[PDB]
């Protein structure tokens, strides 16, 4: 049951400092070289820095990408390696990732926490629920939507129904323009599913501290 | 630094077929190992020390190589497949990945399912206008979406997002937005969202006037 979570991402101006926290669960902490990783979106995974065990003193190792601007450090009594970022750039944007090795190989990899480095205002979602003007060609079916617009950073967290409603959906990547994102997504049911029972679009957006609800209200009667 | 290449960068099989992708390095390294990636999410070991498998992967995978050419094969394609797979090199600093294969699935190709919406009442009262199209559960991926305004064709103001291979289903899916300024929208009628796929030489026509709701 080897667990390992990093925390910390967030979005931060170009030259600012953050730190990343990834606190392990499951193995013997203290007796692992421990690694940062990340990945840019739409690009390959990148290895950036190394920690070895408190015995070796072989110390840390860094890619040239890093080196010299991010420190790595472990602090065995929290079983947690950490990730002191500064002087950031836009392209440092990625999702982070800390793992643990052995021998050659990358074992075990947390979740991941993302950073974004830009210098784009903050901006809360502007959502807009979507009534259908016709039922499906087939039958028998609706399709259903939701508009999310006017936001930054990424990401924002989109279900139907709280998340009751995980089956027909599709959810869409958002697409940049202007310093602002809109993301939008779709969910099908069963004619005589809808407008009979309610259909709610939620969006959380962690960055801006909020969460919209938005009912699907049908056309007419 | 040992540069890792991967061939294809892109891939798609049917079920049950043979898959092969390779990861060239720019100098031989001992051991090469692969993660499978699902979605952008936490990388999988998958196989690690040339050729064997990590826990739970299925005997299906097999990696083999030596030198600075190295390769992984499933002998028979299962949907459970579809990822993004990273060659990695952990012998020498700094430590490097290849740019992936992204593996797809092929299916039956099948039409897309093609709905329009109005700007929400909500979007007017801010001084904005959306329209938006879904194409949902089509395959094969390429598809053309087309907007028409009052019969006339519409170019600027459109921002298209595909998604990836769906999990239960292998189709794909597109969104179309056509974003205009309250007042020219509340200038004309008739907005249509036409979509072109390989399953008709009949282009899928939805629309709604404006003046109706």
């Amino acid at each position: 049951q080897v667990q390992l979570v990093e925390t910390g991402g967030g979005l931060v101006r170009p030259g600012n400092s953050l730190k990343l926290s990834c606190v392990t669960s499951g193995f013997t902490f203290s007796n692992y070289r421990m690694h940062w990783l990340r990945q840019p979106p739409g690009k390959r995974l990148e290895w950036i820095a190394v920690i070895t065990v408190k015995s070796d003193i072989y110390g840390a190792n860094y890619a040239e990408s890093v080196k010299g601007r991010f420190t790595i450090s472990r602090d065995d009594s929290k079983s947690s390696v950490y990730l002191q970022m500064s002087r950031l750039r836009e392209e440092d944007t990625a999702t982070y990732y800390c793992s643990r090795s052995r021998g050659r190989t990358l074992d075990y990899w947390g979740q991941g926490t993302s950073v974004t480095v830009s210098s784009a205002k903050t901006t809360a979602p502007s959502v807009y629920p979507l009534a259908p003007v016709c039922g499906d060609t087939t039958g028998s079916s609706v399709t259903l939507g939701c508009l999310v617009k006017g936001y930054f950073p990424e990401p924002v967290t989109l279900t139907w129904n709280s998340g009751s409603l995980s089956s027909g959906v599709h959810t869409f990547p958002a697409v940049l323009q202007s310093d602002l994102y809109t993301l939008s997504s779709s969910v099908t049911v069963t004619s005589s599913t809808w407008p009979s029972q309610s259909i709610t679009c939620n969006v959380a957006h962690p960055a801006s501290s909020t969460k919209v609800d938005k009912k699907i209200e049908p056309r007419g009667p | 630094e040992e540069v890792l290449t991967q061939s294809p960068a892109i891939m798609s099989a049917s079920p049950g077929e043979k898959v092969t992708m390779t990861c060239s390095v720019s100098s031989s390294v001992n051991y090469m190992h692969w993660y499978q990636q699902k979605s952008s999410t936490s990388p999988k070991l998958w196989i690690y020390d040339t050729s064997n498998l990590a826990s739970g992967v299925p005997g299906r995978f097999s990696g083999s190589g030596s030198g600075i050419s190295y390769s992984l094969t499933i002998s028979s394609m299962e949907a459970e497949d579809v990822a993004t797979y990273y060659c990695f090199q952990g012998s020498g600093y700094p430590l490097t990945f290849g740019g992936g294969t992204k593996l797809e699935i092929k299916r039956a190709d099948a039409a897309p399912t093609v709905s329009i919406f109005p700007p929400s009442s909500e979007q007017l009262t801010s001084g904005g206008a959306s329209v938006v199209c879904f194409l949902n559960n089509f395959y094969p991926k390429d598809i053309n979406v087309k907007w028409k305004i009052d019969g006339s064709e519409r170019q600027n103001g459109v921002l298209n997002s595909w998604t990836d291979q769906d999990s239960k289903d292998s189709t794909y899916s597109m969104s179309s937005t056509l974003t205009l300024t309250k007042d020219e929208y509340e200038r004309h009628n008739s907005y249509t969202c036409e979509a072109t796929h390989k399953t008709s030489t009949s282009p899928i026509v939805k629309s709604f006037n404006r003046n109706e709701c």
